[PDB]
């Protein structure tokens, strides 16, 4: 069952991390196997498995509870890559989209 | 060993605690709730669009008469309101343009307003009356006990009663190990509830100046609580982007407020007349109606093209008060 | 130092010895708070127009 | 037998919950293990008369999913050892980012 | 006892080149069982001192400001960093923000 | 003979079907085992007397392909460690390639 | 002896007007200071934290020379390794900054 | 059984070209010239310097009696000017300020332009539009007027175009190239013209009879240019791989690479001398280098530009080369 | 896609039957032309001022 | 292959070259130098500042009269100003708003200078002649006499001008990177140019060929200087280090460095006696060296930003510095 | 290309065939011009006001 | 005479002043005849004040 799984999510704020919401992204046979009830599968929920999809998102909110879950089904950390660059009358916003490798 | 020692009671007491809130808990909130007629679909509108204000409105507080407001402008000027003809009453000059919060005193008479000058401010409506210093963080909120007596909440951790003849803090309350960013009274002004940025919301005993209950289970800084109208209960806004009501006797959660799609911060939260309708201005520019019981989304509010920042109930439940970055004062109905 | 860790320990025992009450009841009484007050919330059932001070 | 293989896409985005969004995938490499992994898939419609054994960085993929790509890559015995993302930049602001991913032997 | 730990620092600079690296605090982000094994009461519960065990959280810091101290304390608890992530964007002062990924 | 190796490219973009161009490969580490990984494509122009044994940082590919160069160090007995973006804005872009023993 | 190390630098790079060369102002070294002197001996710059002691972990080494990859074989022969690496870059004539850093590990 | 035949075939047939193209090469271009005197440096000068653009200038055409030249900005506009006098003929605004490319009939009584709109417009100077020819589904890239009655166009729809003005309706549609087509030039005789394109190969079509003759390769990159050797027989390519190739239509094959070290950037246009022996490229770093043809060596350059030389020209007589650039100038070297 | 290949090998076709030349015919034709023509290409060799409309 | 021959050939011939440069090393000058009291604290100051520039100044050339001096800015002027009254001699605007290069003919009856635009303009001063042929932009340039010019450029060559007429007498050949400064003997049969090739040469003018070649440096070479004798000369470099070779010696001598100034050098120049070794930096500092003890004698900041040229007029009375900033000032 | 790297070996044959001289030498002839002029220049040895023309 | 930044300066007397400089030393100044008097070495680093 060799496979990819990537995962990310979109930062914006204004400090601890604050992370809005963990994008899954990968084949969604995969997907599903890994995590359960977590998953919202509203923006795609009628891929048949073994096609692959970018829309799915995790209930919860944190990152490492979504990495603990992919390394005890499995999966290790291969790369990661920020790309971070940055309306108020004052201060300004920051943008800061992060990703996440997951292999086999 | 000694610190070890004392750091494992605390340890057994906040587990013993545990199992306490666990066994009272036989049912929840929304199952008791679930054959009651949902609120469904109540339409607002704006009838009152209050502008004059230059920046960012960083507070709002609705008078006892239902009738006059007072509002934080980020600069630097504290507007009265008349909600009705939308005029002016009063419009006073801040010497420092940081003000985080405003307050108006039940008996009309006084309003008070602070903010990153780390002073409360106490203004006579009937020019700067007392200026009450000695807190040592930012001033985050405070309300009127009466003309004598003001709470506050500060950035230092500590709240505080203060004696507004004399100037001097009468009681300190302490115990909150991150920032007091919002305070509510209870109705009979006995006790109040302070949201904080240690993710927990405390009771606290007015006249014997020590903290009773503890409510925790928010993920990030509370900036927002208000009581529940009978005093029973509170709901606290936070950057985790849920609404959580937690009740006094039950000492524990009772419910979450939250939907998916909206992932931002909560500024302020006001309960209807009745409490069943909870009021929660985001981050998103929006004002969610919540069901109390339900925990359904009852409508939305979008007058703003910024985040709503503050957010006010009259106490006759005639009107709802929005305030935002914006510059713009809206009275929904 | 070791002041802190006792008055937090001190401060903990108060909150674990309280009267507690069933969930069951609380939200019983909440309940039904807002049903009696449901009639007296304007936010609720709307009012006439000429009983709306914003009309 | 043994190669380096890369393929990378370049976001595009326009201001909020907003998912990666992959336009096209390129691949980059010699072009002899280019068609061997992915076949029929690659479309050579920019650089299609290179002679096998000789490298090439103008191939896309008739396909829009990056972990397809990876899958193919992963069971064709390929390694990831390195990523790179580069993304920077009348009213609203446009986004514009590249990433990359390399894949080894 | 497997999961992941995810520790980061926020880097603010003035320019007005030989700034040495600016650790302001040490972020430490993960599962608070994992967290206090770690790193011990080093760790300051300020911000969320009320976390079970076994509940994910975000809200905790370091009382020590140093980041390879942080490293080594992980690297003799049986942790690997496995991926890593920098977000710097920016007369007004630089914001950079750094992450560091640590395995089982 | 273990040793480090770095390479890396400028990228130059301006306001997808746009390839990765490459304007210059740049080869950097010890002048001794650039000389053996890529014998005679290294470009000495501006660094042509370096002393073997002495570290460099001026020597670049008279070839135009990463991978190519990749591949050269892959059975030269070179592994990829790391590799870092610094893109800022026409655009910039400077990302780097570290090779180790 | 196990530990971390962490090494990185400033680039500046002014272009109005590539064939520029990465330019290394100074290298940073940065970890606990007995390993730091195992690893380069005399090479270190002390200049500005030389009263630390052993085993006590600072950040405000540099290296008297500007050459990155001597830096980096020096740890490869002393039984180091590359572990992660993360570049922070951002920005008439005007000009740019960027910062990079290398982490070894063991 | 009908797949399996046209598919190996096709396969032999690439096959087959490249070995007869190999057997054909017995020595090089460098090779027979290296005995060759160089020309040695021949130096030219800005001698005119052409004002009143305000935006980038993608394009330049010259007239047929070495006086009257075309420009394309991007601001909108296409100016005819007077080279000796630099006195501007004509100014036509543009209904599209995304303007590709221009052309001058040889008749000089219409002038062309096209660009991201798809529109070849044909203006007539005997000003305000005349035709307009519809159907390229692509922007367009090049243009050029074989007469008053037809003209030929290249689009980013990987299809050239002859063109009857007349009726307005594409005469003779060329669909071989696989990638957008940047460039045509015409054969002397206007019985043939090369196209580079994005496919990174140069095609040469028949225009009477509408087909694909010959295909040559070997760039990496885009061919953003193309110009006929004078005597037809070769053609040379610019391209983003930083080099100019001369092919050889006889031999169906490269003769020559013109490229150097340290000249790491595109070319956008290029154009012969009127004997042949100097091809004339611009770049995207401001310059324009001028390339010996025999002996593959560089004899000049031209820097009179603040921006990249966006295109070029060289009279029919060889008395002047006319360079432009995004810097609003054009200039005259002579 | 079958007509569509059988005129893709129509296409090779022609490109494959052409009488070829050698390359050192090619540019011996190419280099014999420019010496023909070096005087008649003022790039190379200058024309006089009186010739020269720019100067 | 062939080349595989001429390479290991190539660098063989090196080591030859390395290894009679290591025999001749039998002490350096820093121990010859040791014993020689230092030069102490030599204090200088702003005495004059000139104002009028609009835009970065790129380069400035000293009269043979210690009195006038011509400065290139990139608003597209030269301006020659008297030094002694600050009074604008003369303001000639340029057809290149790109200008690397001045110079002054030691004769004063013409005055050059150069840039992007590839031409070196010779302009009587009682627009001349442009002098086109080089294939790179023109760095540098310096006046034999006012018939004939030095010029250096990008295409790795320099160049003997006549300036009446003709071009190019002389090609100087086999720099393998951009030639960024020069600088002419005292007698003005040799030249010596520093390149970004990380190398010097000494060329014959008159011969046309290199005859030495001196290396040591780790990064291109922005500017190179004349020792009064003509013996020796100073390099200054994007290194951040100065260094002094040697002539007859065909070596480094010394090396002018320090741990805190981390920037190249734009600009050297010696004084008078040679004992003082003036570089301009690009981190807007211009820094005094002790030719012979390696010390930092003292510094020059009048500029807010990076200096980049610097002159010492024949008498050696006062020392300009030119920078990117608008203003020009003389120091003493 | 390889005329090229043939140019530069007969290159450094020239520049090895010269006389070296030792370093000693050399410096101890700079050393002494310094010394000799060190009184001609006044950025060493300041000059009075009266004789200096930027005052 | 100072080859660093002036970072801070305290006067003795009308006559006497001591200076510190970012070239890590401090210095004891006469100020009619502008020169340094005493002069104190030993900071390894930019001394910021005194």
């Amino acid at each position: 069952r060799s496979g990819y799984i990537t995962i990310g999510y979109r930062g914006s704020y204004t400090k601890f991390r604050r992370v809005a919401r963990i994008t899954v992204c990968g084949k969604t046979s995969l997907a599903k196997e890994v995590f359960g009830d977590t998953l919202n599968e509203s923006r795609d929920p009628d891929r048949p498995p073994e096609r692959y999809t970018s829309r799915y998102y995790l209930k919860f909110n944190f990152l490492e509870q979504a990495f603990d879950k992919l390394s005890e089904s499995g999966f290790h950390m291969v790369a990661c890559s920020s790309t971070g660059t940055c309306d108020q009358s004052e201060d300004k916003i920051w943008t800061s989209y992060t990703e996440y490798v997951f292999c086999r | 060993s000694e610190l070890d020692q004392l750091r494992q009671e605390a340890e057994q007491l906040k587990n013993q605690i545990r199992d306490a809130r666990k066994a009272c808990a036989d049912a929840t909130l929304s199952q008791i709730t679930n054959n009651i007629d949902p609120v469904g679909r109540i339409q607002m509108r704006t009838r009152r669009t209050l502008r004059g204000h230059l920046a960012k409105i960083y507070a709002m507080h609705w008078g006892t008469d239902s009738r006059l407001l007072v509002s934080a402008s980020q600069d630097g000027k504290l507007i009265i309101w008349d909600s009705y003809t939308t005029n002016k009453v009063h419009a006073i000059p801040l010497r420092s343009s940081w003000v985080m919060t405003c307050a108006y005193a039940p008996s009309g008479n006084y309003v008070a307003c602070g903010g990153l000058d780390n002073i409360c401010s106490i203004y006579n409506l009937k020019r700067v009356s007392r200026e009450l210093a000695g807190h040592t963080g930012y001033l985050s909120c405070c309300r009127f006990l009466d003309d004598n007596q003001i709470v506050t909440s500060s950035g230092d951790t500590t709240c505080a009663l203060w004696d507004i003849e004399t100037g001097q803090q009468t009681t300190t309350f302490t115990g909150h190990t991150g920032d007091v960013m919002s305070l509510s009274l209870a109705p009979d002004t006995r006790l109040f509830v302070s949201g904080a940025c240690d993710a927990s919301a405390k009771l606290w005993d007015v006249r014997e100046g020590m903290c009773r209950q503890t409510f925790t289970g928010h993920e990030s800084d509370i900036n927002a609580i208000c009581f529940f109208p009978n005093g029973n209960a509170f709901a606290t806004g936070s950057d985790d982007a849920t609404c959580r009501l937690f009740d006094l006797r039950a000492d524990q959660e009772l419910m979450t407020y939250s939907h998916d799609n909206i992932i931002c911060g909560i500024t302020s939260v006001s309960f209807s007349k009745s409490g069943r309708l909870l009021l929660a201005g985001y981050d998103d520019f929006n004002c969610n109606v919540w069901d109390a019981l339900k925990a359904d989304r009852a409508g939305v509010l979008a007058g703003h093209d910024n985040r709503v920042s503050c957010l006010g109930v009259t106490d006759d439940g005639m009107a709802v008060a929005t305030g935002s970055w914006d510059s713009f004062l809206k009275i929904w109905n | 130092s070791i002041a802190q860790a006792r008055k937090l320990v001190e401060q903990l025992k108060m909150e674990a010895n309280i009267d507690r009450i069933k969930v069951s009841k609380a939200a019983a009484d909440l309940m039904a708070y807002c049903e009696a007050h449901a009639k007296e919330d304007p936010l609720l059932t709307p009012v006439p127009a000429s009983e709306n001070p914003f009309r």
